[PDB]
RNA sequence: GAGCUACCUAAAAACAAUUUUAUGAAUCAACUCGUCUAUGUGGCAAAAUAGUGAGAAGAUUUUUAGGUAGAGGUGAAAAGCCU
């Protein structure tokens, strides 16, 4: 019984993985808000070209 | 090529060769030592009686630590353990080839390694029959206290009660600022004083248009000979070859040290009670306790202290 | 290590400096030759614009082992003729003024506890 | 002034050369041969075998599996170490990891290297150190005489 | 195995002869006077002759807050409070003029120091002088006394809310504020109980250490 | 502080000539018994070093194909094998990565 | 030569949270400024950096274009500014 940790990217480091994994945070804020409105502002509160 | 070429012991033996090389020298120093162990046996030089004036010869030992030590006053003295190791004499000139008024012997200790060494200190170690030795010093004896050379040298040397004196390179502590090395008070930290907190303040007058020489100045500090005198002797372990000294001894743990027969006034005719060439345990005159103790001081194992 | 300026508690029931009132008394000299003053040192005491002879009798530094070291800097005042200013001493004095160099037999004479 | 101080003084201060070492290390314990300036490189060393010691603890010990984790950023590399460089090593009690001086840098910087590996590893061997054989003029007559003594013994 | 901290050697160059001719001294004392086994926090009483005094000896009781020193050179600090006046003194367990070492109660504190005691309230620290001896079970686990003391206000002798102390004794919440408290953070210092090369292990020393103190009897 | 003189060229030849400041001459070169390149005594020598560590990389080269992640390094025991050698029974249960070329002489 | 800077005209823009109230009031960011100490001193800098400080809905700050030119211009006057 070895409660190994989770074999998954840093959240912090400068890699692919570790960014694929911020994604994720992200993407659970929006999975856990509350109301459409939220939804919808955490989607697109960030403009790019 | 055709040029110099660097090499060391190790260089060329095989691996077999390693080991048993390693081994060979092993044995060679038992029998060597061994053959050395019986000075009275070995034709010693003629043992003259003291007379007042003498100065014996004294060891070289190595500085174990320091421990507390108590006395049956209650007090408590700070007291340093030197282990004598191998300490054999090498080398005896006479009076007037020493340039000194007295003669001079030479008494090496801590038996070290044979492989790094140059070839003209192994030449002259095999002459003598003892192996090398770590440290060599000079100690100015009387003609009447002549030792032959090779002569093994013991802690019973000493006994218990004789203040002693014993001399060692310092802690080398590198190049240090005025103020460290010399205790200069400096300047504040604070109220203005830009880029001035620990530099030496007015080198000399101005007229002079010069330096004194001598000047304190910054500089390398520690790894210089010092002595420190009048140290009593508290106890002399037979078996272990360990010598309490009272107080602290200069020079790092693991450091050999010069102790020698005190050089004050008030010690001036105090090895005439001690044994006056040496003590050669193998005359077997008589067979010392493993440890010796002095009056005052309080034994471990006796009745806990009781100021009545 | 009782110093100039130093606040001290004077432990005594004299009248003048055993009332709680007014600021702490603060040493002003120290009769030794150097300024540190230990246990069974003299130092001169300013107590309510008057300066007045105490004896320091424990103090909060660490001290040698065996050696009773106090929460705070207790000083006893002191007349001139060597006397003391109070009539009782109830905390503990250490014992060691006894031996120290000096004429501290009255101290103890007052002092009912000792540690 | 810096006498007893086993430890160097690397990167940014002394966190920074925790976080450097723990870097070599990974990469070590990962690899199984890893470059480095000599400097660095000698001082992971001691925190190299260190980690064998935990890892022959089990996987079982609490403290051997958190210990594991601080000093092994990526995380798939703890099952390895508890369940094949430890196995390896259950046999010896030391010299878990082989350092050798690898010639300077040819970089411009021109830093001495070293290059650190942990014994029994699947890569190809080492150019290592070679003594001479027993037959060698000088061999052959140490082994003469250890003939001699040993008669003699 | 209860071994006393002094036995074991501290680190360094210092040869193993030196630690050698030290435990034979202290095992013969051993030998005179008995020292019983207690941890920092059990109350200690100990009786040691005055010098200054002509044949009369002295008792002090008080709770012992400090454990230093290797070797014969070991010492100990109790505390107590007499008289609302707080005391400290420092024994040596070897001082040829101790002559006996009780211990009142035989237990063990969440901290390995209870130097904050200084800034806790005057009841945490006061102990009985007469207070009898308490029955002990050498069979069992030594109790471990889990209180947590109250504080006096925040000017303290040290910052004991501060990592580097690592205080598990003291009741911060009463004291201190929550942002107080993540401020001491600032110094935490996470990296240190995590380098393996820190670490002194004493396994073989401590078996070494026990055959041979076993072994004088 | 500035120069109170110029310093001339004799003064400058003996500062910048002195023994203290020229290249001391190194006695602890060989030549390496496999290949005959040099080496340093306490050193390894670069030319045999390069071969190990050129084959090390298409050792891992091709580790890495295989793999085809970050976090996968395999637990079991890894071994490498070359065309003409097949696993033995021992060896069962051990990852293998296969190199096209024959076995190199200084791998065993 | 008023793209710096003093002043003015015109067209514009910025000011979160908290408490007062209904404001050249308060705490304090963005932002404006430049009391103090330290470093720097051929410096990162021909006036900066690190801290510490003052104002921050107003006589506020900022942007864009234009106007006033040396016997002069501008000036909440320091004989201050006008590359
Ligand atoms: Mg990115
Ligand atoms: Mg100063
Ligand atoms: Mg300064
Ligand atoms: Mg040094
Ligand atoms: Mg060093
Ligand atoms: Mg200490
Ligand atoms: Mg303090
Ligand atoms: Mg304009
Ligand atoms: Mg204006
Ligand atoms: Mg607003
Ligand atoms: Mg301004
Ligand atoms: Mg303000
Ligand atoms: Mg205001
Ligand atoms: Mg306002
Ligand atoms: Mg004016
Ligand atoms: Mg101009
Ligand atoms: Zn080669």
């Amino acid at each position: 019984v070895a409660r190994y940790p989770p074999i998954v990217a840093s959240m912090t480091a400068d890699s692919k993985a570790a960014r694929q994994r911020r994604v994720q945070r992200w993407q659970a804020t929006v999975h856990a808000a509350p109301s459409v409105d939220e939804k919808i502002r955490i989607l697109t509160k960030m403009q790019f070209k | 090529l055709h040029s110099k070429s660097s090499t060391w012991w190790d260089e060329h033996l095989s691996e077999e060769n390693l080991s048993f090389v390693k081994q060979l020298v092993s044995d060679e120093n038992k029998t060597q030592l061994t053959s050395k162990l019986n000075p009275l046996k070995d034709e010693p030089w003629p043992l003259h009686p003291w007379e007042p004036g003498s100065f014996r010869v004294g060891l070289i030992a190595l500085k174990l630590g320091m421990m507390p030590l108590w006395t049956k006053d209650g007090q408590k003295h700070a007291v340093t353990l030197l282990q004598v190791q191998d300490c054999h004499v090498l080398k005896y000139t006479p009076k007037e080839d020493h340039n000194g008024k007295i003669a001079a012997l030479t008494v090496g200790g801590k038996t070290v390694s044979r492989f790094y060494k140059p070839d003209s200190r192994l030449e002259f170690y095999r002459d003598l029959g003892l192996p090398p030795k770590q440290i060599h010093k000079i100690f100015h004896v009387t003609d009447n206290a002549v030792i032959k050379p090779g002569t093994p040298l013991y802690a019973a040397h000493f006994r218990p009660g004789q203040y002693v004196d014993v001399t060692a390179k310092t802690i080398g502590k590198g190049f240090q600022g005025v103020m460290k090395r010399w205790g200069f008070k400096g300047q504040p930290a604070s109220h203005g004083q830009t880029k001035t907190h620990r530099r030496p303040g007015a080198i000399s007058t101005g007229d002079i248009a010069r330096v004194w020489p001598g000047t304190k100045m910054p500089g390398r500090m520690g790894n210089q000979n010092r002595t420190v005198y009048g140290l009593k002797v508290w106890r002399v372990n037979t078996k272990h070859n360990i010598i309490y000294v009272n107080g602290s001894v200069p020079g790092h743990k693991n450091c050999l040290v010069k102790i020698k027969d005190s050089t004050l006034p008030a010690y001036k005719d105090s090895c005439k009670n001690l044994p006056f060439p040496t003590y050669f345990p193998d005359g077997d005159e008589e067979e010392l306790p493993e440890d010796l103790f002095d009056e005052s001081v309080w034994q471990p194992s006796e009745p806990s202290i009781t100021f009545a | 290590a009782v110093q100039k300026m130093t606040r001290v508690r004077v432990v005594d029931n004299s009248a003048l400096g055993s009332t709680p009132y007014h600021r702490p008394p603060r040493c002003i000299h120290v009769y030794n030759k150097s300024g540190v003053g230990k246990v069974g040192d003299q130092i001169l005491l300013a107590i309510r614009g008057q300066k007045k002879k105490a004896l320091i009798v424990g103090h909060r530094m660490p001290g040698s082992r065996m050696t009773p070291k106090f929460d705070s800097n207790n000083v006893v005042l002191i007349e001139d003729n060597g006397n003391p200013v109070g009539t009782r001493i109830k905390i503990p004095i250490p014992t060691s003024l006894r031996r120290r160099e000096g004429e501290y037999s009255k101290v103890l004479a007052i002092a009912q506890n000792f540690v | 002034i810096s006498h007893g101080r086993v430890y160097r003084r690397l990167g940014l201060g002394p966190e920074s050369r925790i976080h450097l070492l723990r870097n070599l290390l990974t990469g070590l314990v990962r690899h199984e041969r890893i470059e480095a300036t000599w400097a660095r490189a000698d001082e992971m060393r001691g925190y190299a075998e260190k980690l064998i010691d935990y890892g022959k603890l089990g996987d079982t010990n609490e403290r051997a599996m958190r210990m594991a984790d601080f000093w092994l950023t990526e995380k798939d590399l703890i099952p390895k170490l508890f369940k094949v460089l430890a196995p390896r090593f259950q046999g010896q009690n030391g010299n878990y990891t082989r350092m050798l001086q690898i010639p300077n840098r040819k970089e411009q910087d021109r830093a001495k290297m070293a290059v650190i590996e942990y014994k029994g590893n699947y890569l190809p061997p080492l150019p290592l150190p070679h003594r001479d054989s027993n037959l060698t003029l000088l061999n052959q007559l140490l082994l003469g005489l250890q003939q001699d003594l040993h008669h003699n013994q | 195995r209860f071994l006393s901290p002094e036995f074991i050697p501290p680190r360094g160059r210092t040869n193993p002869l030196k630690f050698k001719i030290e435990r034979k001294d202290m095992l013969d004392r051993r030998k005179v006077l008995p020292i019983p086994e207690f941890y920092v926090g059990s109350i200690l009483r100990v009786t040691t002759a005055d010098p200054y005094a002509s044949g009369k000896t002295s008792q002090f009781l008080g709770i012992c807050i400090k454990r230093s020193g290797n070797g014969l050179g070991a010492t100990f600090t109790l505390r107590n409070t007499i008289e609302g006046q707080g005391v400290e003194i420092c024994f040596e367990l070897y001082n040829p003029r101790i002559q006996e070492i009780q211990v009142v109660k035989l237990e063990k504190r969440l901290d390995d120091n209870l130097l904050y005691l200084r800034d806790a309230l005057p009841e945490y620290s006061t102990f009985d002088v007469n207070m009898k001896p308490v029955p002990q079970e050498a069979c069992q686990e030594v109790p471990v006394n889990k209180l947590k003391v109250k504080m006096k206000p925040k000017p303290w002798s040290k910052r004991w809310e501060r990592p580097n102390f690592n205080i598990k004794g003291i009741r911060f919440d009463l004291a201190l504020t929550e942002e107080q408290m993540k401020e001491a953070q600032k110094w935490n210092k996470p990296w240190i109980e995590f380098d393996m090369m820190r670490e002194y292990d004493t396994s073989k020393i401590e078996a070494a250490l026990w055959e041979e103190i076993e072994a004088s009897k | 502080a500035a120069p109170k003189n110029r310093r001339t060229i004799e003064v400058n030849r003996c500062r910048r000539r002195n023994p203290q400041k020229l290249i001391k001459i190194k006695n602890n070169i060989d030549i390496c018994p496999e290949c005959g390149h040099l080496k340093q005594k306490h050193v390894l020598c670069g030319y045999c070093y390069e071969k190990v560590r050129q084959e090390t990389t298409k050792i891992r080269q091709q580790i890495g194909a295989q793999e085809g992640g970050p976090f996968r390094a395999p637990s079991v025991e890894t071994m490498v094998l070359y065309t003409g050698e097949k696993p033995s029974e021992k060896d069962q249960g051990k990852r293998i990565v296969e190199r096209n070329i024959k076995r190199p002489s200084w791998f065993t």
